[PDB]
């Protein structure tokens, strides 16, 4: 699962923070967009 | 502009006037004050009467201010017995002649003063209006006066041939005026071919408590109804300073203000022994007022249930049994000032009303989580609180006029 | 966005379009962080040099859009602004320091397949992801080149650049409240944000929880996609103290 | 200092005396945090109501002193100032919030038995030591009573007071950048800083590493040592961020 | 004495590493006349 600790108070922030960053048409359907792999690959730390 | 205008700034004067055989708030007009007092006498009377007509286990709710205000719109053009009944039922026959002759105008002033809050954590919203069949010819003087003093003119509709369509037209106006909230003041088939004149008076309050209840403290607890039974209700709780007072025969009075303090909710809770009914029979304008004066801030704990009450009763029926008869009679109705003659005489075919109150941890008409937790709240099991786990009375009032905007009874907040 | 490509549907559900009521025109990009709050660049709201000093009433936000020029019925949602909040330390005289602003929606927007908020980073995420060589993504309906406008939202991924390299790349005084991104000349590839994209989000996906975090706001640059030059973005985490303060006292 | 006692030699090696060149007069207290940096209270350098508006050139710092008036050969050391820096939000016109300032020395001072810098608290030390009940130490050459100068440096230990009690003791607004210390009206003992003591340090000895940390700067009060009143100090840790920024860009 | 530096002596100058320790007291394992009073104040009633 996706672990995320909220920071704001929904009383003033409104709602949506708990499920922030997960796209209905992508993450939530276990689908990847055409270029996100490029971002994941950039975390490589060559030695 | 009416809020700044004066009685003579715009010549009105009804077609008929009535005469009875026989510490005012600072920055407050005397006329408006006496008119607020009149509504308060109507409030108690209309309330006791309604309670006598229902089951002591039913919740009761109404906006006397809304009712008085709207029916004063008919006064403006009533004569003879019709007018006298209006004056006596709504207690208007108990005020000065000037205020009486200009009643409509002063209701406008009174209302201007009430809607000068909008501390957006405190919004009062209303929509009042009259609709008459378009076959009739309405007095234009009335219409103009209505335009200024009431905001709108009586809207002509075709009840005779376009009943359902006219229903939608009325609902639409209200759905817009209270934007979204009230979209069906007039229910299915309420308007029809025999419909000639309809009174529509709606109103509700949106406000946040100055001191909210913590959702974390609300627990499913028992509410001891009047029929002896008991049920589960989301009982809220909190500790804090509040204006309170233990009165005669052990009755308890508590005031919970909304953000701003110009509008509060007052609760009257009898002791387990004495029943609510007894109290209602003793509830007079001076009794209620004497109680409120006795209030003083105290640090205390409060157990109050979430509740939703509405004005589900027939206004016309209720008023007829109180004395307002002619206004509703096709034969005896005397409304010259709105439409003249005698072919089909003008009478009120229906008084559609809508007033409700939804109270939760956040306030009135405020959104809050339904989810009710189950955990320890670390409370003194031997605590002594204002515990409203049995039938109590409710008042929504405006300070400093003491105007009773809403009044009711919470007999069953369960389910 | 220069050298980008059409975004896919629902690819950036937190993408917000700032629109001017009169005359009707596209102003900037922005991002949704909740159902009632929207983030953007300060100079998109206040920038005398372009004689812009908007108030809540002059603006409007359109959410869940893809097409730049069409009204996407039943898909996009429009909201009025209740209040605008510009960073009190925003510097429009010199270098657009602290180029950030918050906008409260008059009425909460409803989330859908096309509308969903992005996450704001914490200290660890910021320290971990915001490093030279790691790539983020920028989106917007801005210009396609320095010297015209796309039909649909554009997207491009760019590598974070080392601070000393950002600093030596321009004579403009840069601050800790900004970071720069873009390919170096010796890297071959290119891409950049451009006029019209300001306010838009620079996002990164966390490999820890698979969520998208907004690390920056498109702010400024010198021309668009020039060699040896980099786009600059408002460092969001660095200004979180202000983001939290504003939301705490004006949110409810 | 009121109700204190003569300090021992080398007892407070970080205590600095701010001296005015013309006329020659003891102005305030201050503290040594390094061989080139001195800490003091903003209003000691800038307070128009007192006709005080100094620059580096009008001032002198005297480090390593014990006697108030007597010059101490080969013991004390007089240093000129290169530049002074007042907190940017300090506003003598409104109140004494952010009552803090830094002074850079013309040239580095040599340490000795009488000259040694004090430590500035980290977040943990701050949170752990700055608690109601715990006692700190205040040093100065100020007045011995509200209504009187000492021949040698004075010292007194005082307890930190709960914020709500600090706030209920005065009609003046108390900010998070201040804390108060002193004995309550029913504790029997007394003591307080006084006029001439401002700028001085309020230190505490860490039981963890046995080192002395400066938690506050003598700032203000209503009179000196009055019953039911408390002395007010600038909260050093809470303004540490600003201290770091001034040192980073003006220290070299 | 355990002490982690916070500043860069390049802009801070020297002295932070040995801060808070007095040549005539801590360095000579000597207490001053009233410091005992400070340590006693750290009692934490439970
Ligand atoms: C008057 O009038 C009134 C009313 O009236 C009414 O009426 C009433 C009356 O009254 C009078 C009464 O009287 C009594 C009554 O009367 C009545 C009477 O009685 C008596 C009676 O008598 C009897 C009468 O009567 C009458 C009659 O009539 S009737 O009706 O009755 O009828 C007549 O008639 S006729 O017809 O004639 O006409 C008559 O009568 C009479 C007659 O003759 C004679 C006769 O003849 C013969 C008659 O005779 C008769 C008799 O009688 C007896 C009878 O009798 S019986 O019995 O029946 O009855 C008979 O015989 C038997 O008859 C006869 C005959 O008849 S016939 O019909 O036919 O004819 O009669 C006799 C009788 O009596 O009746 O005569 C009589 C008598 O007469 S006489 O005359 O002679 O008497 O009547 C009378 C009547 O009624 O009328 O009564 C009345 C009525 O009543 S009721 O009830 O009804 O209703 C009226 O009514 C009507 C009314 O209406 C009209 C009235 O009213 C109205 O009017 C009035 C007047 O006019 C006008 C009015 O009033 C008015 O009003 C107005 C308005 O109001 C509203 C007013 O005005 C005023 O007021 C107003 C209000 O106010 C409130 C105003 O306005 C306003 O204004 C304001 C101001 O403005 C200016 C506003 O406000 C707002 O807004 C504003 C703005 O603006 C623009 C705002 O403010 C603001 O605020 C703000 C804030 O503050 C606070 C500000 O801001 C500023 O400041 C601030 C503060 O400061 S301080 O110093 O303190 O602080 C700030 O903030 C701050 O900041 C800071 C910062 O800074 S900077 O520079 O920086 O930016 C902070 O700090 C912190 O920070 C931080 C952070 O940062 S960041 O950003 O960056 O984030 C920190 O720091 C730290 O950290 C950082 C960061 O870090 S981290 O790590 O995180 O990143 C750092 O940085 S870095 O870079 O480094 O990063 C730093 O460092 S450094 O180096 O840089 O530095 C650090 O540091 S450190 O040191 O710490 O280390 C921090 O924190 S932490 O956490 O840290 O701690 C910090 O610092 S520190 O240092 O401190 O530490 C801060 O925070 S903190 O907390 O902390 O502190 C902050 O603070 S805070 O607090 O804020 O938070 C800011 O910024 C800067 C600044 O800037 C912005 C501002 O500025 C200054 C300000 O502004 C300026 C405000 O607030 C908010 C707001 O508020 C709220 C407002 O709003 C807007 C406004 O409003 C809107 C105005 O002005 C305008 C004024 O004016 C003057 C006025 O005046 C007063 C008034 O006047 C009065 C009313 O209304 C009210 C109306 O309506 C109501
Ligand atoms: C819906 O309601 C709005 C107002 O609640 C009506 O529009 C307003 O009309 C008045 C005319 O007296 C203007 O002064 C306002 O500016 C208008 N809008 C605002 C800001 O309230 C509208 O006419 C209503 N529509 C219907 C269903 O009749
Ligand atoms: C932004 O807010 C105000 C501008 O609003 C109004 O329209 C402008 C064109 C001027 O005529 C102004 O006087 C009017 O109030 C200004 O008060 C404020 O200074 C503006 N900010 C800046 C710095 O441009
Ligand atoms: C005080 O410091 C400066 C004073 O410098 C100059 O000499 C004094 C005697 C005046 O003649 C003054 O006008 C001259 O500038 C001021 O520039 C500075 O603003 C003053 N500080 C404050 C905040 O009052
Ligand atoms: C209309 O009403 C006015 C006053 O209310 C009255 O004077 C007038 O006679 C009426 N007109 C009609 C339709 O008879």
């Amino acid at each position: 699962t996706s672990e995320y600790q909220t920071f704001f108070n929904p009383r003033t922030f409104g709602s949506g923070e708990a499920d922030c960053g997960l796209r209905p048409l992508f993450e939530k359907k276990s689908l990847e967009d055409k270029t996100e792999r490029e971002l994941l690959e950039s975390y490589i730390d060559g030695r | 502009d009416i809020c700044t205008a004066k009685p003579r700034d715009i010549p009105m004067n009804p077609m008929c006037i009535y005469r009875s055989p026989e510490k005012i708030p600072e920055a407050t007009n005397r006329r408006v004050w006496e008119l607020s007092k009149a509504n308060s006498r109507f409030a108690t009377t209309f309330y006791q009467h309604l309670a006598d007509s229902k089951n002591d286990n039913d919740n009761i709710f109404l906006s006397p201010l809304s009712i008085s205000t709207a029916f004063a719109m008919t006064k403006l053009g009533a004569c003879n017995d019709t007018l006298q009944q209006l004056m006596e039922v709504f207690k208007f026959d108990t005020i000065s002649e000037k205020t009486s002759d200009q009643i409509h105008f002063f209701f406008a002033k009174l209302n201007c003063r009430l809607y000068r809050k909008a501390n957006k954590a405190s919004k009062l919203v209303s929509a009042n209006r009259l609709f008459g069949d378009k076959s009739l010819t309405f007095n234009e003087t009335y219409q103009d006066i209505s335009e200024l003093v009431y905001g709108a003119k009586l809207q002509p509709l075709d009840f005779k041939e376009n009943a359902e369509q006219s229903r939608a037209a009325i609902n639409k106006w209200v759905s817009n005026k209270t934007e979204g909230r009230i979209t069906d003041v007039i229910p299915s088939e309420a308007i029809n071919e025999l419909t000639v004149l309809v009174l529509v008076n709606t109103i509700y309050f949106k406000g946040l408590w100055k001191s909210k209840f913590s959702p974390e403290n609300t627990r499913k607890e028992l509410f001891y109804k009047a029929d002896g039974e008991s049920c589960s209700a989301s009982m809220m709780y909190q500790e804090g300073k509040f204006r309170y007072r233990r009165v005669a025969e052990g009755t308890q009075v508590l005031e919970l203000p909304f953000k701003g303090d110009d509008i509060t909710m007052v609760l009257i809770l009898p002791k387990p022994e004495k029943s609510l009914a007894k109290v209602e029979k003793e509830l007079t304008p001076e009794v209620l007022q004497e109680w409120l004066d006795e209030l003083e801030e105290m640090m205390l704990c409060v157990h109050m249930p979430r509740f939703r009450i509405e004005d589900g009763f027939s206004l016309k029926e209720q008023l007829q049994d109180m004395g307002l008869v002619d206004l509703f009679s096709p034969e005896k109705s005397k409304l010259p000032g709105i439409v003249a003659e005698g072919r089909d005489d003008l009478y009120v075919s229906d008084a559609f009303h809508k007033a409700f109150l939804e109270v939760n941890e956040e306030g009135s008409e405020a959104a809050a989580s339904t989810a009710v937790v189950i955990a320890g709240r670390s409370l003194n099991p031997n605590r002594v609180c204002f515990k409203a786990n049995r039938p109590f009375l409710v008042f929504i009032r405006e300070v400093p006029l003491n105007t009773i905007i809403f009044m009711g009874r919470v007999a069953n907040p369960c389910v | 966005i220069v050298e980008g490509s059409d975004a896919e549907i629902g690819m950036s559900p937190w993408q917000v379009m700032l629109f001017r009521k009169s005359p009707q025109e596209l102003l900037c990009g922005a991002s949704l962080i909740s159902d009632r709050w929207v983030l953007t660049a300060a100079h998109c709201l206040l920038y005398p040099p372009w004689d812009k000093n908007f108030t809540e009433n002059d603006l409007l936000v359109r959410i869940g859009k893809h097409s730049r020029t069409r009204y996407e019925r039943n898909i996009e949602k429009i909201s009025m602004l209740e209040k605008i909040y510009i960073h009190p330390r925003y510097n429009w005289r010199e270098n657009l320091d602290r180029d950030i602003a918050l906008m409260k929606l008059k009425k909460p927007v409803a989330f859908s397949d096309y509308i969903h908020p992005v996450c704001l980073p914490d200290r660890e995420t910021a320290a971990s992801l915001l490093q030279a060589g790691y790539k983020g993504r920028v989106t917007g309906w801005g210009n396609l080149k320095e010297t015209g406008q796309p039909s649909v939202l554009q997207v491009v991924n760019l590598p974070i650049v080392e601070r000393p390299v950002c600093k030596d790349s321009t004579r403009i005084r840069i601050t800790d409240n900004m970071f720069c991104a873009g390919y170096k000349p010796d890297e071959g590839k290119r891409g950049d944000a451009c006029e019209g994209d300001a306010g838009g989000p620079f996002v990164m996906k966390s490999p820890f929880n698979n969520r998208w975090y907004q690390m920056g706001i498109v702010s400024w640059g010198e021309g668009c996609d020039r060699d040896g030059k980099y786009g600059f973005y408002t460092h969001v985490f660095r200004l979180k103290k202000w983001i939290q303060k504003v939301i705490d006292q004006f949110g409810e």
